[PDB]
Formats: C-alpha cells, structure tokens, sequence
C-alpha cells in the first residue's frame, strides 16, 4: 500500500504504510519527511479529521487513496 | 508608480510585474445581482485598469437579498445605473463605465468577460467568439445553496508562477562527482521530483555557477541528485542552490466542446459523485427557464419539480451520461431555484475575482473547468420548509426567505451576536450580517469592538472605510455604514473602543456575556484568540473562528458540549534563531533584520526607559543590586544617558551617530576576527569560516555613499526625535559636521576581595539625588509605520544593510525590511471575502442549533492552486471521574464560596479524591508539601479572602466568579484530571 | 499552564535531582529559582550556581526564560546570564521537563563547546592558553560561586 | 578491574571491565545496566571524550578510575 499527501501548498508526499498502521506511524512518517512535529499535523481524509490512536483501517484508507495535510492561520 | 501606501499588503502577494500588467487589462461583467456587484467590488479592490458593467434590467425588490448598494428608493431603474455610481468610490485609479447595449464585436476591447444570471443560449453564443479571439471568458451562477463556475482562458494559455510559493533555496556540503548534492547538517532542502535549480558560490566546480538549471532527481529529504557532473569538475564545496520556477503551457477547451466532456474540480472528496449531478441539473435549469420565458421554478413546488426532473432525464439520455440521477438532490436543486443568499454569492465572488485576476495576470494555477459546490447541509431541520412558509412577502428578504422560510427569517433576526476585531474579516462580516437582517428584531442587538483607528493602507482591503473617514475609530464607520446599507440596523448596533483583553474583563463580564448568542473573531494575532477562546469555554458560546495568508484562509466553529476548543490543538510556532547566530555569525538578511530590531530597541527605547524609571522609584537601585544580572550596565546606561551624553545641539547628535556607527560596524568586526583570525582553524583541523559562518570585513565610513550618509540621517534623527531636538534633513549640514571628526584611537585588547563592589557603589553614588531632577522625562521611539516618520523602517533597514555588507549579505531593499521587521501579515481582498462567505455559512447552522457533528465543517482553502477541503470539528474528549462520565473541556464543578478545609473535605467525601495542588490566577492557593504552619494558618479562610491575601490586592466589585484549576489524586496515589472549579462569589 | 507546572514540580520532589534542587519564588508559580552544583571534575567543583527560570503563559508551548544569576567565566554564557542552549530557542517541544534542562546545563558545565561560542574571548583563551583559562575559572568560582 | 561512571545526576555506577575492552563493549554494557542508547552516551576522562572502537587503555584508563557520563549537544 502507498498513500499520498497533499499540503496546503501543493507540495506532494509520498508514503510506505500498510493498512494496520496507527495514525501515530503516519505522523512519525510525515515528520520524518517534513520535519513537523506529529502535534502540529492536521489530516483529512473523505471530509474525516484524523485522529491519534486509532488505525488506517478504520477510516478506511486504502492504496493510492488521497490525504490533506492543513493548518490553520493567524491573519485578520 | 505603484500606490505603496494602498497596495501595501497585496503587493506582498502578488509583486510588481504581476501589478503592472493587472493595471492594464479590461474587465466586462455581465449581470449587476449580487454576485455580479460582489465580483466587481472585489476587482475593483484589486485595481484592475477598468471595469465595464452590462445589465439594462430594471430594479426588484427581491433584489435586495443580496445586493448591498441597492436601496428601497432605486425600484424601477436599471441595475447597472444605480450601482455604478457606488461603485466608482471604492477606488479612484479604477474608472467604471455603463454600455446600454452589446455587440459581438465590441468584446474585442475586454481582457476577460465575466457572465452572470445568463441563459445558457447567450453563454454559448458569448463564448464562441471569445475562445476564437483569446479573451478569458468565466461564467458563474449561484442558485440557493448551489454554485458553478466555469472558466475558459484560450486554448494556449501559458501560467508564470504555477504554486505562488517563494523560490526554494539552501546551502550545499558536497557535490560528488556523480551530483549527489547533499545539504548542510539537519537542513532540508524541501524540493520536489521534476523542479530546477540552479548554483551560486560553489568552490571546485565553478562551472556550475553559470545559472543553467538542471533536473532535480530528489533522493531523501537532505540530499538529491542533479546529473552527471564529471566534466565539470571532481568535487564541490560549499555553495548555495536556488529555485527556478518555469512557465507551463494550459490548454482549455470551449464551452461548447466541454458540455460534452467536462473536467471537474472537486471542492471536498468527501463527496465525489455530486459534481456530476449538478454538471446536468444546472442545463436543465437553463432549458426548464428557457421554456416559461425565463421564469424560474417557485420554491417549494412540486410539479415544477417534476417538470424540471424530466428535464433532467431528458438532458441526461441526451448527452449520454452513464450517471445514475439521485433523486432527491435534483429535486432539492429545483426547490431552491429562486434563493439568493448573501453567503454564497460572498463565496462565488471572491472566487471568481480570483479567477479574474489570475486571467489577466497569468500568475496561479486557473480552475480547469468546472467547478460546483454547495453547502446543503445549512439547511435548517428545526422549522417548518414548505410552500406556505417560503412563499415571496414582498420585502427585502425574498430572496433569503426562498430558501429558509419566514420561521426561520424570524429565528434570525433575533439574534444577539458579539464581533471582536472589526478589520477586513470584520468588514464583510457585518455586511453579511446586515443583509441577512441579523438582529432586526425587537430582541436584537450587535456589539462591535476594535481600538484601532482608520489609516490609509486599509482602504484597498476595507470597503466601508472612505478617504474621508481616515482617522476616526473602525467601530463606529463600520456601524455607520451598515446602518446606511440596511436602514432597519439603527440603533440596533453598538460600538465599543476597547481591547478584549485581560484589563477589559469590567465591560466583557457575566453580565455582557450572559445575553449573546455567539462570539466571531476577526483578529490578527494568537493571543487573542485563545484569551476570547477561553472567555468563551468558560461561559458556554458558540464561537466562530476564521483567519487569512495571503492566498489561504481557514474557519473553525466551537460548539459548547460538542466539539474541541480553539486551544485544543497547536499550530506552528514562529521561528527564533540562536542567540549565537544572531549576534555574532548570521548568514541571511532576516539574522541582520532581527539584529538591528534588538539594536534599536537596546540604543533607543531600553536606555531612555531606564533613565525615566529611575527617576521615579525612590528604591531603583536597592533592588536593581541584587536583582538585576548585571547592574553595572543599568549603572553605566543611566550615566551615559543622564549626564554624560546629555546633548543639547544638533551637530553633537551628528558625532554621536557617527560615533555608535564605528563603534556597532567597525570596531566589533575588528574584536571578533582578532579573537578568531581568518585563517583559524577548529578543533577538528577544518577551516573556521566555511559554510553558516561567513568571514566579516570591517565598513569604513564614507559620506558620499548612499548607504552610510542614509544612516548617519536616520540616527542623528532619531536621536534628536529623543532629545526634542529640531532635526534636519538637509545634506549640507551633515557634509560640514561629519567631516571635522577625527576618530579616537581604537586597539583590540587581549582580556589577560570585594574591590568590584566597592567600585560599582562608588559610581552609583556618584550619580546626581533622585531630588535634582524632579518632573524630567525623555520620549523613548516606538515603532510605527511612518505615523511616527522617525524614520524607524529606514534606519532599520539602514542598519541591517550595513551589517550585511559587514558580512557579504545580500541586502534587501526598504519594501522587504518593512515586511519583516514589521511581521506585515499579507492581506487580501478575495481571500477575506472567501473566509467571510464560509463563516456566514456556519452561522445559520449554528442558529438552527445543530447537535450532530457531522452536520459541522471546519474549511480550509488554498485559492493559489484551487484547493478547498471541509472536515468534521473534533469532538471534545471523554474521561472517567469516580466513574463517571465526565467531558473535559464543558464540564465544570459550581461551588459556594467556602472555606479551604471545606472544599477539600467537599473533594474527599463526595468525589473520594485527595487534594494536592490548587491554583487560582497565578497563585499557588494550597499544595500538600507546604510547611504546616502555613497550611494551619490557611485553612480557615475563605476561598475569597485566601486569594486577597496571597495576591495583595482586594477583588474588583465587577467579579462575580472565581476560577480554580485543581489537581488531586486518587485514594492508590495515581494521579486524577479534574475540570477546573467555578467558586461563585 | 498550571497544571503542566505543577506535575513538573511533583515529578521533581518525588525523585530528588540530588546535584539540583529547583523551586518556585515565595507563592508564584511562574518564576522559579533553581540551584546547580558544579561537577567534581571541573574548575567550577565546589561551587554553587543560582538560575532564574520564568514560564512564559504559553508553556509548554513556549521555551522557559532560563538565566544564570551568578558570575561565571564559561564561554557559553554571557555576562547576562543568557545560555547557549538549542533546546530553548528551536528545538524546545512540550515534552521536555525541567529536570531535563538542569541535566543539560550540568552537562554544558562538563564540557564547554569553543567551536561556536558565545563569548569569543573566553574562547579564543581556551583555544590558545588553557592553563590561564583554568586558573581564572578557578578564581572566578572562588570569588563568585562559593556562599 | 574496576571503575566508575558518574552520571549528570550524581549516581556513580560500578562496572568490573578490563582495559582491553573496547567502547562499545562499555555502551553494550550501560545501555543494558540503564537503558540510556550508545548514540546520546557522552563520555568523558581527563577531559578527553572517548570513541568508539577504541580500548580503555588507548585513554591511560587506569584501576579504579572515574569517567563521567553526560548527553549530546552542540551549538
Ligand atoms: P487585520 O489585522 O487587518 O485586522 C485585525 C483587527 O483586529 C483587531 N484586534 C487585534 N487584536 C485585538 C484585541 N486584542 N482586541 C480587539 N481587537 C483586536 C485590530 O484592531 C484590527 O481591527
């Protein structure tokens, strides 16, 4: 299985992870290729926010299947 | 000949280039409903060179719904007419004209047309003459809660900037013979498979220094590979690598050819099947008004329902889409036919104006083709939708009413909102809110708060501010005129001059919190959003959060009892060097930039600051001996500052500048390289200034250059500015003073029981009594941009290119300085109208009062590459209390304002825990390790008079509740988290 | 804040740091005076260090002000107090307690890092005379670190 | 023989190895007596840190001699 992360920035990642992975792996993945902190990382996928603790299976993320990775901001 | 002082915010985002061919192309816009007059302000902002405006219809008052330069008294006049003459103050460089009639010829004239509230029989005899001639042609419609957008840029269309990110660059360790280039320790390059870069600065390979970009094959985030490097070299040290960013080639298809075969943008994957849907609903809306003389079908009715469902099925066998009609979201398409919201016709427009200005500036990656949204999940489930209910009552509101209902209508205006900030995002939100008739009614209130007053950079961005209101407070024009845009709101909105802060809790307090409905913030800054945020938890609002960069925008709700606060999570921190970096070996503009803010603040604010207050407190120095770290330097500061160098003339002011200009730019840099000469070596045998460390130079000062007679003027001003000197500017002064001064000899020296006590008491007392000087002050320089023209941004930006040259910097000009000393945040006009329309559209499902969390989305959008997503909110998390079910971040514990051994044996009798530690404001109240004496001493206060005492200061009349954070632990010793405790005094 | 505060000051009491002992000022949580013994195998032996700690409001989320209060001859701190430490500028995350900054700090005091000082003179004295650098670090405990 | 090692926190730990035991041999034996990894393992004697692959001995690494244990960081 192999996933793909889109940033907010168009900035494209690619990712070796199997199916029975905690969200905690693709965070630890994610920083080690970008160098964010798993605290600051914020993962949407089918309009769900995913959350630490529970598994890729059970959002149902299967191979070639599409992630956002956003953040929020401070302008006004 | 940019207008820097109006421009100043976008022209971080877009540049100059991308200005100047902006300020030349034309905009025709085809339709004045709401969103016709929302695509216009927006391009009007922008500062397009013209805009042209065709809609000979007469006026409705259904209208109203959603055009806000409308009014009562304009019934029965053509659109166009009555909103160009509104139109024309937005901007004075962008004249707006009125054509009575269109020809197919006179479209040469336009760089791009847009087409709004249209048949599609117009659409497509519109488009086949401009796909042929290359004009951008972008067709929007906004259909109740439904949306499209289509755009068709030419057939060869050729995009600039594709991401809109800044050039990526980085220094280099090695490059091997095979182009392994690999970067610094612990730095990552952050390229991309398929970019190019090209080489500065590499020592053994100079071929590379030409400026041929090469292909990028990325190999890991610190290293990747660009060729084969043989010829031009063995090995390569040391270097930088930069980004260069090429132009692409689109090709779009005319709309004609697209109907067929569509290429969608999906807005959320959440739901990938819909836009398919809309693709067909939206030409059988257009057939079905084709075939009732342009009528569309009334709201709620089902047998124009039916009608406009064979439509459908006949469009659909017709073109031979293989899609499977749902039903019901055809059917709700043709119910809200008629609707008119305000929130997306915001949304559309902003949209679209970005289209627009990507059309005529060639910068982005343009939507390709089709766009449709929608946000059918606002629909209200809590009131009664039918045909009764959303029939027309002939009032301003017709055009909401088609879609919500009268009931709802009623919900609404009865609101009770609280805005805080009232900038851009505050701007547009309160236009929403005045046309969707919030708090109307007898029960309806709005409160606005802002303490900043009206400048001149902040009309591009704030369309209710004129050149005439500069100076008066935000609050009060904004009120004004949402009060002249809805007649309804007078007197319905109040307008407040002060910081939400923790000194404003007398105004913002139960009683002012009691009454609202929900909070939305419009700020600028992190504190302040978590200070609201926890106002909010601890009181129970709904809160509606929304922020801006640039391009990009994001909006949160919080729901009491529901989901997550806004403090729940983190967001990236803002970067700070190494002291070490910055004061001795910086190697980027921002390191010198950040120098010379901490050297203005230290030479201008922090000695005058000292030298006040010690004027002031008679006990100053006892204090400062055994507190401060080192006290001689406060000694020697309020010695230099008071007596020493106490001026009186201009021209001493001249020498002191000079003089601090030898002493910060050339007498350091002689000190350091004689502590580490330039052909010093480190511990490991390597070269000492190779790679981040860069070898300085010493600057000789000579008045003729630009740079250094620039900063002799700055300072000497400023410290006149100081001393209430009258400064000077004309250059023959400065040529007659500077050229009489010879320089005090300077040598770099090697270094090499209580005498320093002694010593330091010696010069303190030999500094004047506090009595001598009694009612003295000087005026420290605060930082501003040319509001106080002490020229703060240039001699910072003075400063810092001086220290750059000092170390072989590039230096950044005064546009870029101002950007990053002043931490400017980008600002613009789509982007605020976008975030606007997203946090309007979360109102009404907050004021249905909503309970699933499904039914919420939180938005994020990128506009720069076309990328929206929606998320479902975070629900708040559940925990486990003397078993129970406890949330915890709503759930709190109400107390009687008892006695500390009360509570505690309240917390060991009723929830079986042990207090341990207990804290209120910034107090330690209780913590079990404490001596018994003062445990014993504490124990038979109230919780009241514990907090008078341990704070020293009695509680304000206004408080009327106390809040306690409590940590205690279970009977075995594992530690417990509790919700905090809310004494109610 | 508060609460993250007082768990550090609780982990600290229950496990004694034995070479440090950190606590807060009078009854304010966001101010601490912590206490540093100077390695045996040091010019700084027998001497003893007072720091300030202040706790910005937005700890953990941002990196505690930490600033020696004695006079030490060290060429990674200043005569501010202020110290070289990439934990406290960067590469702070909110999982790192106080007692890991202490046992950071007694580890600068170990061994001084010339390559990329602070306080260039100081430097350039230990790159170049060692023997003199001894004597004055000895001096400067004994004058300064022992009371 | 015998030496000692010293930690940041004052705790001396006792170790019987012999001088031709090599560095990692000794950070084998502190990550299994601690759990502290070899990688963030700083030791010092005399003011001299030692390496890896190299002997006791290489360091005049004598009968009850005392070597200190501290972290890595650089900057
Ligand atoms: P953009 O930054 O242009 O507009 C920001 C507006 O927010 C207001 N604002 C910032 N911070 C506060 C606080 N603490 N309280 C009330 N209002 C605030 C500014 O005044 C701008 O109007």
């Amino acid at each position: 299985m192999q996933i793909f992360v889109k940033t907010l920035t168009g900035k494209t990642i690619t990712l070796e992870v199997e199916s029975s992975d905690t969200i905690d792996n693709v965070k630890s993945k994610i920083q080690d290729k970008e160098g964010i902190p798993p605290d600051q990382q914020r993962l949407i996928f089918a309009g769900k926010q995913l959350e630490d603790g529970r598994t890729l299976s059970d959002y149902n993320i299967q191979k070639e299947s599409t992630l956002h990775l956003v953040l929020r901001l401070r302008g006004g | 000949t940019i207008d820097e002082g109006l421009y100043s915010r976008q022209l971080y985002v877009l540049g100059h280039e991308a200005m100047k061919q902006m300020s030349q192309s034309n905009v025709l816009i085809i339709g004045c409903k709401g969103l016709g007059v929302e695509i216009a302000k927006n391009v009007c902002l922008a500062g397009v060179k013209s805009v042209t405006l065709y809609d000979p219809q007469p006026t409705r008052i259904e209208d109203l719904s959603s055009q806000y330069f409308l009014t009562e008294d304009d019934i029965g006049v053509p659109r166009a007419k009555v909103t160009v003459s509104k139109l024309a103050e937005l901007n004075q460089y962008v004249p707006v004209s009125v054509v009575d009639e269109l020809s197919t010829e006179y479209l040469k004239n336009f760089k791009c047309v847009v087409v709004t509230e249209t048949s599609l029989t117009k659409q497509l005899e519109i488009n086949d003459f401009t796909h042929k001639n290359h004009i951008a042609y972008i067709a929007a419609d906004s259909r109740g809660l439904f949306g499209s957008i289509f755009c068709d840029f030419g057939e060869n269309f050729i995009c600039t900037d594709t991401d809109g990110n800044e050039p990526l660059t980085g220094m280099i360790a090695s490059i091997t013979d095979d182009g392994v280039v690999t970067m610094l320790e612990e730095t990552r390059h952050g390229l991309e498979n398929g970019d190019f870069v090209k080489f500065t600065e590499v020592k053994g390979m100079p071929g590379l220094n030409d400026g041929t970009p090469r292909k990028v094959e990325v190999k890991g985030p610190y290293t990747f590979s660009i060729g084969s490097v043989k010829d031009l070299g063995s090995a390569g040290y040391n270097g930088v690598f930069t980004q260069v960013k090429v132009p692409t080639k689109i090709s779009f298809k005319s709309l004609r050819e697209s109907l067929k075969d569509p290429e969608y943008v999906y807005p959320d994957f959440g739901k990938m099947m819909r836009p398919p849907q809309y693709h067909i609903a939206f030409q059988a809306l257009s057939a079905f008004a084709d075939a009732h003389e342009g009528s569309l079908p009334r709201p709620r009715n089902d047998i124009d329902a039916a009608e406009f469902f064979e439509f459908c099925k006949k469009i659909a066998s017709t073109l031979q889409f293989d899609v499977e009609l749902d039903e019901k979201l055809i059917k709700e398409i043709s119910y809200q036919a008629r609707g008119d919201l305000v929130a997306m016709s915001a949304f559309l427009g902003g949209a679209v104006a970005q289209e627009v200005l990507k059309a005529t500036t060639s910068k982005f990656y343009p939507l390709k083709q089709y766009f449709y949204f929608d946000s059918l999940e606002s629909l209200p489930s809590s009131v009664t939708i039918s045909e009764e209910t959303c029939k027309p009552r002939g009032c301003r509101y017709d055009g909401q009413i088609a879609v919500f209902g009268s009931e709802f209508q009623e919900k609404i205006a009865s609101l009770s909102t609280f805005l805080v900030g009232a900038g851009a995002i505050g701007c547009e939100m309160l236009k929403n809110w005045a046309m969707m008739g919030v708090a109307t009614g007898e029960s309806g209130h709005i409160s606005v708060t802002d303490m900043d007053s009206i400048e001149k950079s902040n009309l591009n961005r704030q369309f209710l501010f004129r050149p005439r209101d500069v100076g008066k407070l935000k609050s009060e024009c904004a009120s004004t005129a949402v009060s002249i845009m809805n007649p309804s709101l007078t007197g319905k909105i109040t307008s407040y001059q002060e910081r939400v802060g923790p000194e404003s809790e007398g105004i913002f307090g139960d009683e002012f919190f009691e009454k609202l409905s929900l909070v939305t913030n419009a700020l600028d800054n992190v504190e302040a959003r978590m200070y609201v945020d926890r106002r909010c938890v601890f009181f129970e609002k709904p809160l509606l959060e929304s922020g801006t960069l640039g391009t990009k925008g994001n909006t949160q709700v919080v729901v009491p009892h529901l989901t997550e606060s806004y403090g729940s999570s983190q967001d990236p921190p803002e970067k700070s060097f190494p002291i070490c970096t910055l004061k001795n070996f910086p190697n980027r503009i921002e390191h010198t930039i950040a120098w010379a803010r901490d050297l203005f603040e230290g030479l201008f604010k922090q000695p005058i600051d000292n030298v006040n207050m010690y004027l002031s407190s008679p006990n100053f120095l006892e204090t400062s001996l055994k507190t401060s770290s080192n006290p001689r330097e406060v000694l020697e500061n309020i010695r230099d500052y008071l007596v020493t160098e106490k001026p009186l003339s201009f021209e001493e002011c001249i020498m002191w500048a000079r003089l601090q200009f030898d002493k910060f730019f050339n007498n350091n840099i002689q000190q350091l390289l004689f502590n580490f000469p330039k052909d010093s070596v480190t511990s490991t045998g390597q070269p000492f200034w190779s790679g981040p460390k860069r070898a300085p130079t010493p600057l000789s000062f000579d008045i003729h250059n630009r740079e250094h007679f620039d900063f002799i003027v700055a300072a000497a001003s400023l410290y006149a500015f100081n001393y209430g000197l009258k400064s000077e500017t004309d250059p023959a002064i400065y040529e007659r003073v500077l050229a009489g001064y010879n320089p005090p000899p300077f040598a770099p020296k090697s270094g090499i029981a209580n005498k320093d006590k002694q010593e330091l008491k010696s010069i303190a007392d030999s500094l004047p009594p506090p009595s001598s000087l009694v009612g003295f002050r000087l005026t420290p320089a605060e930082f501003e941009k040319d509001d106080d023209s002490n020229h703060h941004i240039d001699f910072i930006t003075a400063a810092s290119n001086l220290r750059a040259m000092n170390y072989d910097i590039t230096p950044a000009d005064r546009f870029k300085t101002k950007f990053v000393a002043g931490k400017i945040v980008p600002a613009m006009c789509t982007s605020t109208a976008v975030v606007s329309g997203l946090v309007c559209l979360e109102l009404v499902k907050l004021v249905d009062g909503k309970k699933k969390i499904e039914e919420y989305k939180n938005g994020f959008f990128n506009l720069a590459i076309g990328l929206f997503t929606f998320s479902d909110p975070i629900a708040s998390p559940k925990m486990k209390v003397n078993g129970k079910e406890i949330d915890k971040i709503w759930d709190r514990y109400n107390l009687p304002d008892c006695t500390l051994q009360e509570l505690i044996d309240y917390f060991q009798k009723e929830e079986g825990l042990e207090v341990t530690m207990l804290s209120s404001g910034v107090s330690l109240l209780y913590a079990n390790f404490q001596p018994p004496k003062k445990l014993a001493e504490r124990l038979p206060l109230k919780i009241s008079e514990l907090v008078e005492q341990i704070t020293k200061k009695k509680l304000e009349p206004f408080r009327k509740h106390l809040v306690l954070e409590i940590c205690c632990d279970d009977a075995n010793g594992e530690d417990v988290e509790v919700p905090f405790i809310c004494i109610k005094l | 804040a508060l609460k993250r505060i007082n768990r550090e000051l609780a982990d600290l009491g229950k496990d004694p740091p034995s070479s440090s002992s950190a606590g807060p000022v009078g009854d304010d949580l966001f101010h601490w005076q912590a206490t540093i013994m100077g390695p045996a195998d040091s010019p700084y032996a027998g001497g003893v260090f007072f720091l300030s700690i202040h706790f910005p409001t937005d700890y953990p989320f941002k990196p505690p002000k930490v600033n020696f209060t004695t006079r030490i001859y060290h060429p990674n701190i200043n005569s501010n107090g202020s110290i070289c430490l990439d934990i406290l500028r960067d590469q702070w995350s909110p999982a790192l307690t106080i007692s890991k900054v202490l046992l950071s700090i007694s580890s600068l005091l170990t061994d001084p890092n010339p390559d990329d000082p602070l306080v260039p003179e100081i430097a350039h004295v230990y790159k170049t005379d060692r023997s003199r650098y001894e004597l004055s670090a000895r001096e400067w405990t004994r004058k300064y670190a022992i009371g």
